């Protein structure tokens, strides 16, 4: 199956008590594997299989370089409120990360919002950046002058990312490769007369399920969307109406197993 | 997470000198090369992390990411290229890793040997130094073979004034019966 | 610009304590010291990725830093030891992947006695008239000898004046002894000028070696001149004979 | 600014049954900025021993948190999530159902 290796740093100008003006988690896949904040100045595990395979040297390291990033953030973010002439408190995203993909294939990515809204999208193939109005388009043309900065970054998504994403793979293999197959029931009336037919799945890993209604697809599908179910597994749901005597089933597709409710 | 470039090269003025550098490890951000000069700073020179040459003038640097394998080509070699080139790598954590140094020597190219031994006499004493001059830079100089007798590495000077350019030695000798002759052996 | 670092020269007698200096106003997240030895690769002593945090490199025993500003990283000898004898760069980058800008360095050398410090005897030797006959050209050498530590810069001076063409300094000092560890250090230098230039007696030839030795502050209970930071000349004047 | 108001979804670990302990959740997603502030309600008074995840960063930018107690249901005890937000003038609560 796909797997996914990604960082985010969170930027926050004059926030309110607590709230820290900085803080950059790690994930493999939707487990997070590492945290840093401007409050604990330090980096730490967020995954007991990290904190059993990576030696101290490794956090003592990254919180140095951590500690760096959130000094560079608090400029770049400082910078943009100057550049739209923004008063009090915006944010500051940044997410990178690479895809490793079952057909052996790769994926890079890194992109920079404002306000939760997208600013900065980087091409790692032509060497460029995507911006979505003026104060972005010259923070481009600042990145693009610096050849080596860009070529930096392709290395790291297509290289570094990926031999970080493989060995996170191997530390924590019993977490993050396993499955735990779903229970799927379908129960059933929505109002007098009229019938709805509800198709549930719970406690399955990994999160991605595919879950639909067909006769012998279905219009009007009703999606429930995937949720936590706070044990590390998953639950979710497809319900549909029926014209008051067609034959129907549930499919669900799950980790390399395709099932059928009728 | 090793790192290898030779101690010393030594090139003639106007040719060629490529400065290999291999380096072991589990972890990539890029290799460096650093212009040392004798006495002064280390300088930045190249930035490779893809594999492929980058050229800026008379200088070009390779690297091979699966080889572990960079080069600095200098090419047209001149008299100030004479100094230390340092290569560097960014490991995984982004440590820069730092190569012992080349020392590059350039001989320059003396058209007109002149090989000629000089006796100069001191302004306030006698006490006298030796001079070795306007010898082919293909030329070694021996060390001393005695304790008493002091042997200087050669020294390219190069007078603009005249177009020209000279190695020269010195040595040098309290004893009151040595001669520049025995000199340079 | 760039990375200002002080001082350049320094001897400490062992156990003194010494701070050196390190600045820089490009806005750079990263400093670095290093230490520079014979036969192997910088080797970083801390660093620094941002004001409010400093990290040991793999030589940190014996020092100390502190990043309290962007723009300053001054390294602190505790207490000095021959082992610290080296050439200490510090070096700033944007960023962890940037390129680093380097200081000129610091030249410093710890010995166990003060009284091994000495300042040159500096010489000036005329051109040989053989040399001016055969060549048309005049070399003047010179002789920089017994010193200690080797730390001097050896510059010539015509009609009161520094010059640089025709001038060669040999790279580094050579040892009087080179069994000892105390070893005094000699260092020779060339100028060499048209014949007829050597010749006009309107010409000042000035051989200056500015030394690096004890301070003015330093206590002294020998006979000889306490070896002080000084300027030591020889000269020559210009002579048709 | 586009500020996103929180998806509030309550529910419960494994499938329902009266007396039988289970664990409440409140999933809080798709909400910006990160600031938000979450109680569960048995009964509409708050309860003391919640558990939660640390912020959660969503690749569109936006943020979501678990919110969960662990909890034995019954016929007469109502259970919910209140949340509140930059985005709400009050803090809202939202019921959990089946
Ligand atoms: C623990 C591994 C923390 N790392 C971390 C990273 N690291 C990934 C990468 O080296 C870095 O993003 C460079 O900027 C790539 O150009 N990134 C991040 O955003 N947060 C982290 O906590």
């Amino acid at each position: 199956r796909t797997h996914s290796l990604r960082y985010f740093r969170l930027g926050v100008s004059d926030p309110i008590h607590g709230v820290p003006e900085f803080i950059s988690v790690g994930y493999v896949d939707s487990h997070p594997i590492t945290t840093y904040d401007s409050v604990t100045r330090q980096k730490e595990p967020r995954a007991p299989w990290m904190a059993e395979n990576l030696a101290p040297d490794h956090w003592e390291r990254y919180t140095q370089l951590l500690r760096g990033w959130q000094q560079m953030f608090k400029v770049e973010l400082k910078r943009l409120q100057r550049h739209y002439n923004h008063s009090g408190s915006h944010t500051y995203q940044r997410m990178i990360g690479c895809e490793l993909l079952e057909d052996g294939s790769t994926t890079g990515f890194l992109q920079y919002a404002y306000d939760g809204q997208d600013f900065l999208i980087f091409n790692k193939d032509t060497l460029s950046w995507l911006a979505v109005d003026n104060v972005a388009h010259t923070i481009k043309q600042a990145w693009e002058a610096n050849q080596h900065e860009l070529l930096y970054q392709k290395n790291w998504l297509e290289e570094e990312c990926i031999a970080w994403l493989k060995r996170f793979l191997e530390y924590g293999k019993d977490t993050l490769q396993r499955t735990e197959p779903p229970l799927v029931r379908v129960n059933r009336e929505t109002f007098p007369g009229v019938t709805a037919l509800f198709c549930k799945a719970h406690g399955f890993y990994p999160p991605e399920i595919y879950m639909t209604w067909m006769k012998n697809i279905v219009q009007e599908i009703d999606y429930g969307d995937i949720l936590p179910s706070g044990d590390g597994t998953y639950q979710a749901w497809a319900s549909i109406e029926l014209d008051p005597s067609n034959l129907y089933s549930c499919h669900v597709e799950h980790s390399g197993v395709h099932m059928v409710l009728q | 997470q090793n790192i290898d470039q030779p101690t010393e090269m030594t090139a003639t003025e106007g040719a060629i000198v490529q400065i290999n550098c291999t380096y072991q490890t589990s972890g990539f951000n890029g290799l460096f090369w650093y212009q040392q000069h004798a006495g002064e700073a280390p300088t930045f020179l190249s930035y490779n992390v893809l594999d492929g040459l980058e050229e800026k003038g008379r200088f070009s640097s390779f690297l091979s990411r699966s080889k572990g394998y960079s080069y600095l080509l200098l090419k047209e070699l001149q008299m100030k290229d004479s100094a230390s080139y340092l290569c560097a790598f960014l490991d995984s954590n982004y440590q820069l890793i730092w190569g012992a140094g080349t020392k590059l020597i350039i001989k320059p190219d003396i058209q007109n040997p002149d090989p000629a031994v000089y006796q100069l006499r001191d302004s306030k004493s006698s006490k006298s130094v030796c001079l070795f001059t306007d010898f082919d830079s293909q030329t070694n100089v021996s060390q001393s073979k005695d304790s008493d007798v002091y042997i200087t590495d050669k020294c390219v000077l190069d007078m603009r004034s005249m177009d020209f350019k000279s190695n020269s030695a010195v040595a040098w000798s309290n004893k009151s019966d040595f001669a520049c002759a025995n000199a340079f052996n | 610009a760039g990375v200002t670092q002080t001082p350049k020269f320094q001897v400490l007698k062992t156990g003194q304590s010494m701070t050196l200096q390190c600045a820089q106003d490009m806005n750079h997240n990263y400093m670095y010291w290093y230490r520079q030895d014979p036969g192997m690769g910088l080797r970083l002593i801390y660093y620094s990725a941002s004001e409010g945090t400093t990290d040991k490199g793999e030589v940190p025993n014996g020092y100390n830093v502190s990043r309290s500003t962007t723009e300053d990283f001054p390294l602190r000898l505790l207490s000095a030891a021959p082992s610290q004898t080296s050439v200490y760069f510090c070096a700033s980058s944007n960023r962890e992947y940037s390129p680093l800008h380097f200081g000129n360095g610091t030249r410093l050398t710890v010995t166990e006695d003060l009284n091994k410090v000495f300042p040159p005897e500096v010489a000036v030797f005329e051109p040989s008239e053989a040399e001016i006959s055969h060549t048309q050209k005049a070399t003047l050498v010179c002789l920089a000898t017994g010193f200690y530590p080797d730390h001097v810069e050896l510059s010539w001076w015509v009609n009161g004046k520094e010059v640089h063409s025709g001038v060669c300094t040999d790279p580094q000092p050579l040892k009087e002894q080179p069994a000892l560890n105390d070893s005094r250090y000699a260092l020779s230098s060339r100028l060499r000028v048209s014949a007829t230039f050597w010749q006009d007696p309107r010409n000042h030839f000035r051989c200056q070696v500015q030394f690096y030795g004890l301070s003015e502050n330093d206590e002294w209970t020998q006979d000889r001149a306490k070896p002080v930071t000084q300027i030591v000349s020889a000269e020559a004047w210009g002579r048709a004979d | 600014m586009i500020q996103r108001t929180p998806k509030i979804q309550v529910y419960s670990r494994h499938p329902a049954e009266n007396g039988k302990s289970n664990f409440l959740n409140c999933y809080v997603s798709g909400f910006h900025p990160s600031d938000i502030e979450v109680d569960l309600l048995k009964n509409g008074e708050r309860i003391e021993k919640v558990e939660h995840s640390d912020l959660s960063f969503s690749k569109d930018w936006s943020f979501y948190l678990l919110y969960y107690t662990e909890f034995t249901p019954t016929e007469k005890d109502e259970y919910a999530c209140r949340v509140n937000h930059v985005t709400l003038s009050q803090p809202k609560i939202v019921k959990w159902d089946r």
